[PDB]
């Protein structure tokens, strides 16, 4: 034999697949570098040819067993080609799932919200709303943008998400997997090696363990940020409560980077800025690539092929042609690699060059491996290599060495603290979010959370794990998590966790091979033959062996570790502990931004009516909201001499209980930021309590 | 009336359904309530009447 | 007639309450008989021919479809089901 024709078929398939993959890569590259519709079909059908190999996979599902393939490489290729994917589903259900995915992507891409007073112009997400959430310092504008995007897009995306989870769970179950979360976790699963095994379930607990070593540091950071926000929005944040969700620098809270301008430890002394000196030296956007390649080869890495220099999309010509130049390392193959990234004169592009060249160095290091094994160990390694490369290339001693950052300057530690906090606002502000989101998705797929408690669990975990409180209550008609890009478009989110750890581990081990003395964040990598050899003893491995062996070949560890990150951020930890003498480190999960003006209501049907008492459902809640709106209308008309059109959408309700007890508050009709104070609501209820009571057959005690 | 007042105090304290606790299933529900959420029941002042 | 003295005035807020009550009645009928959950609102109850006698015509439409009109028989059935609550919301009893 079986192994013989197994190998022979693998060889034949590799021969017939490499050439067409090469052609498809050329077609895609030509599409990307020059946006012409005329050749799009010319490449689209080309992709169809690659889809032909899909049916060829059908030839390895019937007669090829599993337990008889003792050898490792052939087994790995066979199981990498054996999976059916979504083909096991029926045709009608398959087309239903495809149209659901397309509908969700289209709804996310072309959703619009606009002002309550000038509805003639509306805003998309990527321009307009993102700029509002990143730049604006107005509480009301941020609240409006947050709540409006939530309302429109989430309320559109909820039922499609329900059907999507049902169909995906069915497809995963019919594919020898427990649930869809199990299918996603199967990427890390390693078996049949007797000593390096890694179960699918185990990963879960490992992640949890890691978070247990992050909660202290994050807590301190959280507290610090809270204090620095109290000046920006006074009388809006409680010092012993969670942070409001719309003040975190962007729409969802994935990163806290945009808070940096508000939370500089020492704003008088700026950090390193060298693009002015780079402009003064008058270097074209070609020499920086050569210098970065020289730095890459100085550590012992192999020289870069001439083909990359000969043909590449390096700098935009600036002619009438307007094509997207988003950074990307193209690995068409057979020694043909390219870089697609628009070059400016900034630090950001200078480091992105290092990131992309680390990507391509990784990708080209293991070109000898088979085509099916031509990928990184898992989803976290490929970006981790680039991250460590960029981190090593950004040290101030590197700037001093490369001729920039003139020697007449002393590296004071205040700028180092500024840099450490800037790094922490990005690296450390996203781990709780990623953990909580993937946990929510895992429990939703697993069936732990019922379909009537998605939002309840979402906001409970938000208040408990991340310490972030919603500014307005959100019932079960919302689908806030589906408003993320990665959730609606069916993408995995756990990689951004594991990668965030892996890189730091590498950043220790390699920088330990260079015999560093001072702090970790100030150490370098250049000219370290032993470190280069240690890295290359993992780069060329690819997918041929389990990722545990690859990790051990660099750090000597069998799993992910959190210690190197804490050693990286130790100086900032000490400074934060010193700076939080008076602040209450932690948060309380009972304060809400709207909880000051709420009114509690308790209803006792069995006491008032005894027998023949009606049941309480959402229609009774609708009637109660209408009654409160009527009362508020009457009070505003008959006393303040104003006519205001209150509705049942202006009465916000929270904390519904089987006792029939809940809190509510009232807002102005077309303004979520305007809340009627509790005194006016009390006066209106006093005025119209008799009608409110007799609408429900209850009398002032029930 | 004293027993009814005690039942009402417990129900308002822990927001159970109104018709779930009665004259005879009061002690077991009280035990369940303190086991479930300790240190919040202690805020309740319970009177004894026999 | 029903209230005699201390009878309230009838303004557009009372019309809003009446529309909300009719929407609630239609919601309850559709949930408890046809086993469907439909979100009727006060914007689906269309009112015409208001008079100082307080007499008017009304009809109901589907929540987001102006072309769909609930036939009069279903509206009669829903009113029959929820007439007691509709009456006692306004302090009137089956003859006023
Ligand atoms: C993108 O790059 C250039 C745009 O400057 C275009 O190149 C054309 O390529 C063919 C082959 O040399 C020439 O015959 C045409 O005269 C070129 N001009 C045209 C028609 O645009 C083209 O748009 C793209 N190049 C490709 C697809 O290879
Ligand atoms: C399993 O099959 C692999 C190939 O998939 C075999 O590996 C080859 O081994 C021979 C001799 O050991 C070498 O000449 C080749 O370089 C190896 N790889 C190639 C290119 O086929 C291997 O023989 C089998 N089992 C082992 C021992 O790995
Ligand atoms: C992938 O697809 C193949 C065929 O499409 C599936 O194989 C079926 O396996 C069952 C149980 O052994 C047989 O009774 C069927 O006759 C096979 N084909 C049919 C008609 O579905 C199988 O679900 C998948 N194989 C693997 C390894 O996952
Ligand atoms: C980091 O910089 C701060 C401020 O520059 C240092 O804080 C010291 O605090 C004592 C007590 O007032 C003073 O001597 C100075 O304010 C600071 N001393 C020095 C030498 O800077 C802090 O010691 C520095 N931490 C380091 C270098 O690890
Ligand atoms: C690291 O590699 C670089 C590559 O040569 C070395 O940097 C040069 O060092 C010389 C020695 O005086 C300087 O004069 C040159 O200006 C440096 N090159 C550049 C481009 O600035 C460096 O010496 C190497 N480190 C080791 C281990 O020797
Ligand atoms: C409710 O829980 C409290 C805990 O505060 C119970 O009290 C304690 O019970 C232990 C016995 O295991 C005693 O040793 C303590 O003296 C008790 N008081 C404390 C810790 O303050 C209490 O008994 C329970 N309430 C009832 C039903 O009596
Ligand atoms: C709005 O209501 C009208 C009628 O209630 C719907 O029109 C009917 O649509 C069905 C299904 O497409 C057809 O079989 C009928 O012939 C249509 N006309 C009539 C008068 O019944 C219309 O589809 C509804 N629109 C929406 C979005 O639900
Ligand atoms: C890599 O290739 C370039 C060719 O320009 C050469 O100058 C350089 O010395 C090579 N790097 C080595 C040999 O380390
Ligand atoms: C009444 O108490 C039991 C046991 O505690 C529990 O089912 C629930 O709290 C109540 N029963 C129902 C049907 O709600």
């Amino acid at each position: 034999t079986i192994e013989e024709q197994a190998k022979t078929f693998l060889d034949k398939f590799n021969h017939e697949a490499e050439d067409l993959f090469y052609q498809s890569s050329l077609a895609s590259w030509n599409y990307n570098t020059n946006i012409t519709e005329e050749n799009v079909q010319n490449m689209n059908n080309a992709g169809d040819k690659w889809s032909a190999f899909l049916k060829e996979q059908s030839t390895l599902a019937q007669m090829y067993p599993l337990q008889e393939i003792q050898n490792l490489t052939v087994k790995l290729q066979l199981q990498a080609l054996q999976q059916n994917g979504s083909s096991v589903l029926s045709e009608d259900k398959s087309k239903r799932l495809n149209t659901i995915l397309n509908t969700m992507s289209t709804i996310y891409s072309t959703g619009k919200v606009c002002n309550p007073d000038n509805p003639q112009e509306c805003l998309l997400l990527e321009p307009g709303l993102n700029e509002i959430m990143a730049n604006s310092l107005d509480y009301n504008e941020r609240l409006w943008a947050w709540e409006s995007w939530r309302s429109e897009v989430g309320k559109q995306l909820r039922p499609l998400y329900e059907e999507y989870v049902v169909l995906k769970n069915e497809m995963a179950r019919a594919n020898h997997y427990e649930d869809y979360g199990d299918y996603w976790r199967g990427d890390y699963e390693v078996n049949g090696v007797d000593g390096y095994d890694y179960s699918r379930g185990q990963l879960i607990e490992d992640v949890e363990h890691t978070f247990e070593e992050i909660k202290p540091l994050y807590e301190h950071l959280h507290a610090y940020v809270r204090a620095k926000l109290m000046n920006a929005y006074p009388s809006y944040i409680s010092p012993i409560g969670c942070l409001p969700a719309h003040l975190l620098g962007d729409m969802w809270g994935r990163f806290w980077t945009n808070l940096y301008s508000l939370t500089v430890p020492f704003g008088q002394k700026p950090n390193i800025d060298v693009t002015d000196a780079m402009v003064d030296q008058a270097w074209d956007a070609q020499r920086i690539f050569k210098e970065a390649e020289k730095f890459f080869v100085s550590v012992g890495l192999p020289n870069m092929t001439q083909g990359f220099w000969e043909n590449s999309m390096l700098t935009d010509p600036g002619n009438v042609q307007k094509a997207v130049c988003h950074p990307t390392a193209w690995d068409l193959g057979k020694g043909d690699f390219r870089i697609l990234m628009c070059t400016k004169v900034t630090m950001d592009d200078f480091l992105t060059a290092h990131h992309e060249m680390g990507h391509i160095q990784y990708d080209m290091a293991y070109a000898a491996q088979p085509f099916l094994l031509r990928n990184g160990a898992n989803e976290g390694f490929h970006e981790a290599v680039g991250e460590i490369m960029s981190l090593s290339a950004a040290t101030p001693k590197h700037l001093k060495s490369i001729g920039l950052l003139s020697p007449d300057f002393q590296e004071d530690n205040e700028t180092e603290i500024n840099f450490l906090l800037k790094q922490a606002l990005t690296i450390v502000g996203t781990l709780p979010f990623t953990y909580m989101l993937e946990k929510w998705r895992w429990m939703v797929f697993k069936g732990e959370i019922p379909k009537d408690q998605w939002m309840k669990k979402w906001w409970e975990m938000k208040r408990e794990i991340v310490g972030v409180v919603e500014p307005v209550p959100h019932d079960e008609t919302y689908c806030d998590p589906a408003s993320l890009f990665h959730v609606s478009n069916d993408y995995s989110f756990i990689r951004y966790y594991t990668r965030t750890l892996y890189q730091f581990q590498f950043q220790e081990a390699l920088c330990q091979a260079a015999k560093h003395e001072g702090p970790l964040h100030k150490c370098d990598i250049s000219n370290s033959t032993e470190a280069g050899q240690k890295l290359f003893n993992m780069l060329r491995l690819g997918k041929s062996e389990p990722w545990t062996l690859a990790l051990e070949n660099v750090v000597g560890a069998k799993n992910m570790n959190v210690r190197p990150l804490l050693n990286y951020f130790e100086p900032l930890f000490t400074w934060l502990k010193d700076q939080n003498k008076n602040s209450f480190v932690g948060w309380s999960t009972d304060w809400s931004p709207y909880a000051d003006q709420s009114i509690k209501v308790r209803i006792s049907l069995k006491s008032a009516l005894g027998d023949k008492a009606y049941e309480w459902n959402d229609n009774e809640m609708y009637l109660f909201r209408s009654s409160v709106a009527y009362a508020m209308r009457q009070y505003f008309l008959k006393v303040k001499n104003q006519m205001i059109l209150f509705g049942e959408e202006d009465v916000r309700v929270a904390n519904l209980k089987p006792r029939i007890s809940f809190n509510f508050f009232v807002t102005a009709p077309k303004n979520v930021s305007d809340i009627i104070p509790r005194t006016e609501v009390e006066k209106a209820i006093r005025m119209s309590r008799s009608r409110i009571n007799d609408a429900f057959r209850l009398n002032d005690n029930s | 009336d004293c027993f009814s007042t005690n039942i009402l105090t417990l129900i308002n304290g822990f927001d159970l359904p109104e018709g779930n606790v009665t004259q005879e299933n009061f002690v077991d529900m009280q035990q369940r309530c303190n086991a479930s959420d300790p240190a919040a029941y202690a805020q309740l002042v319970f009177q004894t009447c026999d």
